[PDB]
């Protein structure tokens, strides 16, 4: 009863791409499949459907004639091919199952969608991948309240969305708090991760960001001190 | 083929919430109504179907109904797990599926949190790499309708500043932050500059001076 | 039809039924259950009976 | 296309002849049918037993 999907990725527009949507637990011979899209942020928009039982398909406006669907019961997939992306296709997708097969076309007042997948990100554009520039936020006076003063790191400028930032290898987890990033208008992303600790221990313990960017391989440790 | 629906609901915890939808002849028309709720971050669940039929699995808080051309959602009795988008679907003789527009959930219940405010210059480095960036940080403000306004040394700026959107911590209050983006030589020519945010009519501000 | 209960649907029964209305000449048949709201005194009004 | 019945039932004092006086008969029936009339009839009871 599992609904798993893959083939995602970063492509320039004007290429190609191939979804696969994989299920588990029933046949397919019963049920309409849908492939629902979803930008971030924003709302659903329904993409297309395919109905059991060999083809009728339908696509909606937007996406007509760049687009195709087809489905295998032999293999219990779902293939997705894209031609010709233009920039407005960065988004989730989403494998969704529809009960009670036949396009909503025929089989009217019931059709519903029970069972859905867990998403594909596809993202399109040519500023291409590039690795993140660091910089360390000072623990200061001006951050210091009290008890308690906050540090970071900032790493900014890169496209290859998924990039993580641990404190000491991993050891702090208090107050350490990553921030959603940034797209700026140059195309890259940017991000801060701050954490606060106790204003006697500005300088006195280790407090080291490691910097891990997957889709290139940079890795560097950058130390945070208080201010000059 | 449009399906207006209101953005955003509000009410408090334990009473009946009502959630519209109008589409116009092929939408509601001659076709049936779904609901569908999206927790932040999950894929979505189904709620009604057939323009009231709950599957198995949703509890008895939840009915639905269609008249004519419109159609409404009536949540009954709100709860701490009921904060989510709300979508009703259609078919659209169109020839197309059409969704809603999405209406969030505002069950107003944690008290009035100060959104703390933090500033941070640029660094030396990236002084020494030709370029400047000022970091201005929010955190727990709980009520999340925070928004910004960047100064400099008097006056306000609107050039080179990007704005996170809200997003939900674990305490399940908010958190967000801008960027300010300056050559070094902007940012030696003002003498400081400054980050305010606004909150519910409040106001807090930060502010830093180059050294 | 052999209607087996381990098919899958798509040779399932269903069944059907269809409506057709005419309206040649005939006096009076089949109408909808026209509403009716409620009967008020003493005060000017637009009635229907 | 509607067959209108009047009628009504009076006691005689007599047995089988037609009398005199007054008395006005109200409606029963109204069918809308639309059926051509040109004859008609009558039903008896006949003698058996
Ligand atoms: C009744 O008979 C007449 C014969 O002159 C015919 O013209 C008429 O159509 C008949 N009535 C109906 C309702 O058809």
């Amino acid at each position: 009863v599992q609904l798993v999907e893959s083939g995602g990725g970063v492509v320039q527009p004007g290429g190609s791409l191939r979804l696969s949507c994989a299920a588990s637990g029933f046949r397919f011979d019963d049920h309409a499949m849908h492939w629902v899209r979803q930008a971030p942020g924003k709302g659903l928009e329904w993409v297309s459907v395919i109905s059991g039982d060999g083809g009728s398909t339908y696509y909606a406006d937007s996406v007509k004639g760049r687009f195709s669907i087809s489905r295998d019961d032999s293999k219990n997939s779902l293939y997705l091919q894209m031609n010709s992306l233009r920039t407005e296709d960065t988004a989730l997708y989403y494998c969704a199952k529809d009960r009670s097969y036949g396009p909503p076309d025929v089989f009217n007042y019931e059709y519903g969608m029970d069972v859905w997948g867990q998403g594909t990100t596809v993202t399109v554009s040519s500023a291409s991948t590039k690795g993140p520039s660091v910089f360390p936020l000072a623990p200061s006076s001006k951050s210091t309240s009290g008890g308690t003063a906050a540090l970071g790191c900032l790493v900014k400028d890169y496209f290859p969305e998924p990039v993580t930032v641990s404190w000491n290898s991993g050891a702090l987890t208090s107050g350490v708090h990553t921030f959603p990033a940034v797209l700026q208008s140059s195309g890259l992303y940017s991000l801060s991760s701050v954490v606060t600790v106790p204003s006697s221990s500005l300088g006195t313990q280790t407090y080291i960001c490691n910097v891990n960017h997957k889709p290139s391989n940079t890795k560097v440790d950058k130390k945070v001190e208080p201010k000059s | 083929s449009v399906l207006t629906q209101p953005p955003s609901a509000s009410g408090t915890p334990g009473q009946r919430v009502t959630i519209s939808c109008s589409g116009s002849s092929s939408n509601i028309g001659s076709n049936t109504v779904n609901w569908y709720q999206q927790l932040p971050g999950t894929a979505p669940k189904l709620l009604i179907y057939s323009n009231n039929q709950r599957p198995s699995g949703v509890p008895d808080r939840f009915s639905g109904s269609k008249s004519g051309t419109s159609a409404s959602l009536a949540i009954s009795g709100l709860q701490s797990e009921d904060e989510a988008d709300y979508y009703c679907a259609a078919w659209d003789d169109s020839l197309n599926w059409v969704f809603g527009g999405g209406t969030k959930l505002t069950v107003l219940g944690q008290p009035k949190a100060a959104p703390s405010v933090t500033l941070f210059p640029p660094s030396s480095e990236e002084l020494q790499a030709n370029k400047a960036t000022l970091v201005c940080l929010i955190s727990d403000f709980y009520p999340g309708a925070v928004t910004v306004a960047w100064k400099a040394d008097s006056s306000p700026v609107k050039a080179g500043v990007e704005t996170t959107t809200p997003s939900k911590q674990s305490n399940n209050k908010y958190a967000a932050s801008s960027y300010l983006s300056l050559t070094p030589e902007q940012w030696k020519s003002h003498r400081s500059y400054s980050c305010q945010v606004t909150h519910e009519g409040s106001t807090v501000e930060k502010t830093v001076a180059p050294t | 039809y052999g209607f087996q209960p381990t098919n899958g649907v798509g040779y399932q029964p269903y069944r059907v039924v269809v409506l057709s209305f005419e309206l040649l000449h005939a006096p009076a048949t089949v109408c909808g259950p026209k509403k009716s709201t409620n009967l008020v005194k003493n005060k000017c009004v637009n009635f229907n009976f | 296309g509607y067959f209108k019945i009047y009628s009504k039932h009076t006691p005689i004092n007599l047995v089988r002849d037609l009398p005199q006086g007054f008395s006005a008969l109200e409606p029963l029936v109204d069918l809308p049918i639309g059926i051509n009339i040109t004859r008609f009839q009558t039903l008896l009871a006949l003698h058996r037993s």
